[PDB]
RNA sequence: GGACCUGGCGGUGCUUCAUAUCCCUCUAGAGGAGCCUGUUCUGUAAUCGAUAAACCCCGAUCAACCUCACCACCUCUUGCUCAGCCUAUAUACCGCCAUCUUCAGCAAACCCUGAUGAAGGCUACAAAGUAAGCGCAAGUACCCACGUAAAGACGUUAGGUCAAGGUGUAGCCCAUGAGGUGGCAAGAAAUGGGCUACAUUUUCUACCCCAGAAAACUACGAUAGCCCUUAUGAAACUUAAGGGUCGAAGGUGGAUUUAGC
């Protein structure tokens, strides 16, 4: 019956079944999903199976200065049109099938390590093209609710940085994973730390700190050492601009504790100029590749002390057994100093 | 909960027209009727035939002007004249709108045996009353 | 509130701004939403009292630092000056103390505005000739 | 109600209006100037300013009305008042000059005194204690005392024990019985009071 | 602090129990955890104040002789009224004397309570009567006056089943005779990243009389 | 809708010194009122109401809370109790909106004259579906004609006659006026009520003003709005529901 | 396994509440009788769906044929249709709804607190919240500004409906489709709802309220049973109306329970 026919929108809303108890709680999963297709896309007004040529609708109205008359394509001429539409339909299906693959993160199914692009431009014509965003954690949080039972939300941790010392991180929360990405990355750009870098490649000194139960021990390293650190630290260090560092994470390996523990330690590092100003002495760098040449890296801006720094015969500094065990050749690990890809 | 002819609240990104935004209880209060004829007045006949004709004319024009209609049809009957007033978009070339007006008016005049006129009002885009 | 009226008049007289009322959450940290994307925030916030009525730090002290706004503040012996850029230890309760502060700031602000006009005017007259 | 809360109930009393101004107090003067600004409900069809109006009998008539049949309810009432008066005129003419002084012939005086002799001072309430029900005595408000007196009188006359006796003969006979502190309805009062005395121990609840 | 909580952030706030404060309050506002505490303890203070006035002869000689005992004293949260309860006496005759003196004393007592500047704003005290079952004595007042007049079906239900109906039912018949696994929600698998890592590819001038 | 103007210029400086409050118009008003109360100290109903919050929210062109409205009103009342002068009185009247009090006094029908010169009044009354029109003559013997019939023949029910008596009895005018009324619709009781209202309205032309106010306060001049309620679908009656089936 | 958070639950505390409303109070009912009607069960060769509140004179504002989707028998195969399917799945759905709702909350985008933990964000003499939009509200309909309607978001019960229609998925295609003829739908019982009663405030007649009779085995009481006529129809022991005959249970209904301001 002609009167029982419906519109395309009605037919797709029913067939897709996007509203319903199946889609409310994700009670139904979709390895095979009906996909909406626009069936009016490649259709031309006036074109039908019979192949009639209507002047002014599907063919030009005037030809050679005279009005065209009703005509019909030959059976052969119409087969070509039909075949051409099928090929054009498969070409469109293949153009959509040809989608550029995006690089993976720490693993194929992991979100961690994936770039989200620069933060969105602020309302007042503000732009952050110089900043890159990296995901550090994507979690599904399940909230028990008074009336709706277990609901599913997304908590995202992302870090931003420009590669020149300015970096920050923020948590994002939303029901949708892509809204959480927007919240986290946009908020992080307003909570940027500045991290001082020695020679724009490493930290100024060894940093060992604890944040809650996460211990992070970082070592200053020379050029060419690379980033031999927890994969999350590697991600953050590329955003800050540190190229050479060793780091070891102990205790709880909690991503959030690690991120803010890492940023707390890197933001409280004393530069060489601050050391010279604090002690009013020269800072002299001795490099074995340069032999005994003394390289003054920092000199005090104020007066220069005349009294040498007291030489305590034995320092009362606390040592790490892991560092000492390594220097004494008593550290045996099959996993240490393994060959890995450039980081 | 009532469902009939109610566009449901969403995230604020769904544009609805004036007609779509008003549930049935607003008919004759905030929105008028899309067809005007005498068949539903007291003491008048042939309401069934006018109703079937209206259902056909709405489907006919939907498929005759595919993707061009920007709102529901307004059907007016005076005597034996049938006036179809449609708000359409400005995407199709004017030649195609004149062809379909001549084609539709003639075909409908012979189908229902009455003088039929089609009045097209073009808009650059669908007129948005609110974003639900 | 003993000095709300006095402070609001001092601000109007010097050509500046006063907020002596309940401070709503986000006036500074969410100003673009509350006022508009083109809203200009204060370049200097002067606290004549750094505590709210429940004897806690005024929320604007924390929020001023968040927005990188320098703060001047009278800090009594029960106040916290850590986040105040230019703290001024002094009595904030006595009417004589508060009145003095308003005269000094009002006078300092008014003198600087007249100095700015004098210099500009001189710089223009000399420029033409 | 189709009356907005602004509508005040009508006061139907001729005397209240003819009262001179001088007799009025400053409080009563304010109420009178106030009502001139208030909305007044239309007087119900039941009550009028007639000098023969009796609110108690009008209430007893409504408690006897079945299915909105006021005509029949009013007819039964007036037939009862005539039956009481005729029974007393017969008792009056047959009595001696000395006894005649003690015989009441007004049916309104008998009707009111008959009901007042049936009003229960104290009543009982069913209370629940430890999964077990025990009645508790309580004082009765004035509205409840007058209601129970009417309901017991109307209930007794509707009892099936009376066989083929018309209501005006049943009710008239019960009113004159109660008028003399005799009858089943008076016993119901006495028994209600008697049951209260037994349950005095449970009055702490 | 103790198990009794005293961590309130606004612990320095000045408690203001007055009738005007109730009107100038957010309707959304609901009583906080330690907000009842001040009410529970302020009502107890009123009990202390009233009890001393009763036992001291200086306040009133009539009141002192009565030796009234307060059963309960609970102020209202509205700040409009105060509820005070005194224990009734056996003799209804004595009850009338106590209530009469207390009714007239209350007015002066309120002023005496204003002498305590800490509780200067005292709402009018409502000297309710309770603890003596005043109704029970009230009932006896009517009981003596009252006129008493001249003084002189199936055991199946007990069984718990309708044995009769079932017996008929069988007799009528005789007349004719003759689980699944549920996956952990956290482990539910998603394909959003695969669609992301596969790729997301959803992918002017105007003229009169154009050509 | 009225649009708030820009609150700052090109340099970005707000125009009003209370801009950063977010309620500059409201707090500028409180600031002006608080200042006036101070100056007074240094120096020393029926027809009007306070404007509502929705009217204050338009004078200020801002959004206000309910407590914001109260605090402003509490401050104005505190200004009336003081010895406010003329300058302090024009200001308060800006926030006093006159409350129009409707007259409850009954409108009196005109007194007409017939061909024979007898004065009479005419009115109408409605009760339920009954509609009555009554002609009350200034002088008469107490005759009442209902559709040409003697009232006791038209109204054999004594309660319907008591309703006709009520208007005349209440004003002590039994046996002083002749009435000829016509009534249609409704039942016997509804028709008697409509005639009662029609006669009372017409009778008001022949009584003193004080008597007309006494009839009003007795409910004799008010049209009874109590009419039958519609039945609703899904229930037995206008209010009664279908039996809630045993569970 | 420790600590904490949420939800659920508590024969969990306290305070304030419910307005035809949880209890008592007020009025008329149901629960007993007969009948009408639905359901269950049983029965039958002989549909289906609804089926605690939120099913049960419900889809039906309606089944003698038809309707019809059921059973039995017979018949047709490009088939009324560029076929068809009342076949499965309402736990794929659109559409249209129930329910809380006789609710007042939901909520995008931001902001802030908790060390940037799950989480939380109110104080008016105010202490971090601002909030578009939706709902309530307002407005409109009916006889008012009252009342009654209507409206009533998000969400809850994978609630109801594939048999309104449409439709995803799977299935049938000489049959799970189409047509014809006849037939089923009863009551051993149970139960829900309703009707009429048990009478004297009644019964019959006149009248539409000033009447006369009736009034316990010839009273009250069947709208049931049986018989006859009529109406509708092609078809009527069947459906409806009327008449005749018949004159039964019922004597105001335990626990319990419904409605009304
Ligand atoms: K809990
Ligand atoms: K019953
Ligand atoms: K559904
Ligand atoms: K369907
Ligand atoms: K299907
Ligand atoms: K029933
Ligand atoms: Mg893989
Ligand atoms: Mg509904
Ligand atoms: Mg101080
Ligand atoms: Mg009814
Ligand atoms: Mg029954
Ligand atoms: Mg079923
Ligand atoms: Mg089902
Ligand atoms: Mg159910
Ligand atoms: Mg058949
Ligand atoms: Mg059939
Ligand atoms: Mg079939
Ligand atoms: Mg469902
Ligand atoms: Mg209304
Ligand atoms: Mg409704
Ligand atoms: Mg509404
Ligand atoms: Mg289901
Ligand atoms: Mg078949
Ligand atoms: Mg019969
Ligand atoms: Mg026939
Ligand atoms: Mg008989």
């Amino acid at each position: 019956s002609f009167f029982t026919k419906l519109t395309a929108d009605e037919l797709w809303k029913g067939a897709l079944a996007e509203t319903g108890a199946g889609a409310k709680k994700g009670r139904g999963k979709r390895t095979k999903k009906k996909k909406r297709k626009d069936l009016n896309r490649g259709q031309i007004i006036g074109e039908g199976r019979y192949g009639f040529l209507w002047p002014g609708l599907n063919v030009p109205l005037m030809k050679n200065g005279a009005v065209q008359t009703i005509a019909q394509r030959s059976k052969e001429e119409q087969e070509k049109v039909e075949a051409d539409m099928i090929q054009q339909r498969e070409e469109w299906d293949r153009k959509k099938k040809m989608k550029v693959k995006r690089e993976r993160g720490w693993s194929g199914n992991s979100w961690g390590g994936i770039s989200l692009g620069p933060p969105d431009p602020g309302p007042c014509g503000e732009t952050y093209e110089d900043f890159d965003t990296r995901i550090l954690e994507v979690r599904n949080v399940f909230t028990m609710t008074a009336k709706e039972g277990r609901k599913k939300s997304i908590r995202v941790l992302v870090a931003v940085g420009n590669g020149k010392g300015a970096a920050g991180f923020s948590i994002g929360k939303a029901t949708d994973r892509m809204d959480a990405f927007r919240k986290a990355k946009n908020r992080a750009v307003h909570h940027l730390h500045y991290i001082e870098r020695y020679e724009d490649h490493t930290i100024f000194h060894d940093i060992s700190l604890r944040f809650k139960r996460t211990h992070i021990k970082m070592k200053k390293q020379p050029k060419g050492y690379g980033l031999r650190c927890h994969r999350a630290i590697i991600t953050i260090c590329r955003l800050i601009g540190i190229k050479d560092m060793y780091a070891k994470v102990s205790g709880s390996i909690n991503m959030l504790s690690l991120t803010q523990g890492l940023f707390r330690g890197l933001s409280r590092q004393e530069t060489h100029q601050q050391l010279a100003d604090k002690k009013g002495l020269h800072v002299v760098e001795i490099r074995e590749e340069c032999g005994p040449l003394p390289i003054v890296v920092a000199s005090p801006r104020g007066p220069l002390r005349k009294d040498p720094e007291p030489e305590d015969e034995v320092p009362d500094v606390k040592l790490d057994w892991e560092d000492v065990k390594t220097a004494q050749g008593m550290k045996r690990s099959v996993w240490s100093n393994l060959k890995r890809a450039a980081t | 909960k009532n469902r009939a002819a109610r566009v449901r609240v969403s995230k604020g990104d769904k544009p609805v027209t004036y007609e779509e935004a008003h549930a049935p209880h607003y008919i004759a209060h905030r929105k008028g009727w899309l067809s005007l004829h005498t068949g539903n007045l007291d003491g008048e006949d042939h309401a069934a035939e006018r109703t079937v004709e209206d259902v056909f004319l709405r489907k006919f024009m939907w498929g005759t002007f595919p993707g061009c209609l920007a709102d529901q049809l307004v059907l007016k009957r005076r005597g034996n004249q049938l006036e179809i007033c449609a708000v359409v978009l400005r995407q199709l070339s004017p030649h195609k709108y004149y062809f379909l007006v001549g084609y539709s008016e003639t075909l409908l005049s012979y189908f229902y045996k009455c003088p039929v006129r089609l009045h097209l009002q073009t808009v650059p885009s669908k007129v948005v009353y609110k974003y639900l | 509130r003993q000095f709300s009226y006095l402070i609001e008049n001092m601000a109007r007289d010097c050509g500046e701004y006063a907020h002596t009322r309940y401070f709503r959450g986000g006036m500074l940290t969410n100003a673009r939403l509350l006022f508009g994307p083109t809203v200009r925030l204060p370049d200097l916030i002067i606290f004549l009292h750094t505590l709210n009525n429940i004897f806690e730090p005024h929320v604007a002290v924390r929020d001023a630092a968040k927005m990188n706004i320098p703060t001047v503040g009278i800090v009594d012996t029960n106040c916290n000056p850590c986040l105040i850029t230019y703290p001024v230890p002094g009595n904030d309760d006595s009417p004589l103390a508060v009145h003095l502060y308003c005269r000094l700031f009002q006078t300092a602000i008014t003198r600087a505005k007249e100095k700015r006009q004098q210099v500009e005017a001189l710089y223009r007259l000399q420029g033409q000739k | 109600s189709r009356y907005s809360p602004e509508f005040k109930d009508p006061l139907i009393d001729k005397e209240y209006y003819r009262k001179p101004v001088e007799e009025l107090t400053e409080e009563e003067k304010y109420v009178r100037e106030l009502k001139k600004t208030q909305l007044i409900k239309a007087a119900p069809a039941g009550k009028t300013s007639s000098v023969f109006e009796d609110p108690v009998i009008s209430k007893f008539t409504n408690m006897m009305m079945i299915g909105g049949n006021k005509v029949l309810a009013r007819s039964l009432m007036i037939q009862t008042l005539e039956a009481v008066k005729r029974k007393q005129f017969e008792k009056y003419h047959a009595a001696s000059a000395e006894e005649q002084a003690t015989i009441e012939r007004n049916p309104y005086t008998i009707f009111h005194q008959a009901l007042k002799n049936c009003e229960p001072m104290i009543g009982l309430v069913p209370i629940l204690k430890g999964g077990r029900f025990y009645q508790v005595p309580v004082p009765l408000p004035d509205r409840r005392r007058r209601f129970l007196a009417m309901k017991w009188m109307i209930t007794e006359c509707r009892d099936k024990k009376h066989q083929r006796t018309l209501m005006p003969e049943k009710l008239s006979h019960k009113l004159l019985e109660a008028f003399h502190n005799q009858g089943p309805v008076i016993k119901r009062k006495h028994d209600l009071h008697k049951m209260a005395e037994a349950n005095r121990a449970l009055a702490h609840y | 602090k103790v198990w009794y909580e005293s961590p309130s952030l606004g612990s320095h706030s000045t408690y203001k129990p007055s009738k005007l404060e109730f009107l100038m309050r957010s309707t959304s506002k609901k009583t906080r955890k330690e907000d009842h505490a001040r009410l529970r303890a302020l009502n107890g203070l009123l009990y202390k104040a009233l009890t001393d006035l009763l036992c001291t002869p200086e306040v009133s000689q009539e009141l002192y002789d009565l030796n009234v005992e307060l059963s309960k004293v609970s102020l209202t949260p509205d700040f409009s009224a105060c509820r005070a309860y005194w224990k009734t006496t056996l003799s209804a005759e004595q009850n009338a004397h106590m209530e009469a003196v207390l009714q007239r004393s209350a007015a002066h007592m309120r002023h005496l309570l204003m002498s305590q500047q800490t509780l200067r704003n005292v709402p009018p005290i409502v000297f309710v009567q309770d603890k003596g079952n005043a109704a029970l004595a009230e009932l006896d007042q009517l009981l003596a006056v009252a006129d008493f007049g001249p003084r002189d079906t199936t055991s199946s239900s007990l069984c718990g089943i309708d044995h009769e109906a079932l017996n008929k039912q069988i007799m009528e018949y005789k007349r004719r005779k003759d689980g699944r696994k549920r996956a952990k929600p956290r482990l539910e698998q998603d394909s959003s990243l695969k669609s992301y890592l596969s790729g997301e590819e959803v992918e002017e001038y105007e003229c009169y009389a154009p050509d | 809708p009225r649009q708030r103007a820009i609150q700052w210029g090109e340099d970005g400086r707000p125009f009003h010194y209370l801009f950063y409050t977010g309620k500059q118009s409201y707090y500028s008003l409180m600031h002006d009122v608080y200042g006036m109360l101070l100056n007074l100290e240094k120096h020393q109903v029926i027809g009007s109401r306070w404007l509502i919050k929705e009217e204050l929210e338009e004078m200020l062109v801002e959004k206000l809370s309910d407590l914001d409205y109260m605090q402003f009103i509490r401050l104005l009342e505190k200004l009336l109790t003081s010895q406010c002068g003329a300058a302090e009185e024009e200001f308060v009247q800006r926030f006093r909106r006159s409350v129009t009090l409707e007259s409850k006094k009954q409108l009196i029908e005109p007194v007409q004259y017939d061909e024979q010169g007898m004065a009479f009044s005419k009115s109408e009354g409605k009760r339920k579906t009954a509609k009555a029109e009554a002609i009350v003559y200034k002088h008469g013997s107490g005759r009442i004609k209902v559709n040409g019939i003697d009232y006791q023949l038209y109204f054999p029910i004594t309660q319907d006659r008591e309703q006709l008596m009520f208007p005349f009895h209440f004003v002590d005018r039994l046996g002083k006026h002749d009435v000829t009324c016509t009534v249609s619709g409704g039942g016997r009781s509804a028709q008697a009520g409509a005639i009662r209202l029609a006669m009372a309205k017409a009778l008001c032309s022949f009584v003193t003003e004080d008597e007309v106010e006494w009839m009003r306060q007795a409910g004799l001049l008010t049209t009874d709005p109590r009419v039958r309620e519609r039945k609703k679908p899904g229930q037995e009656g206008a209010r009664r529901k279908f039996t809630w089936k045993k569970r």
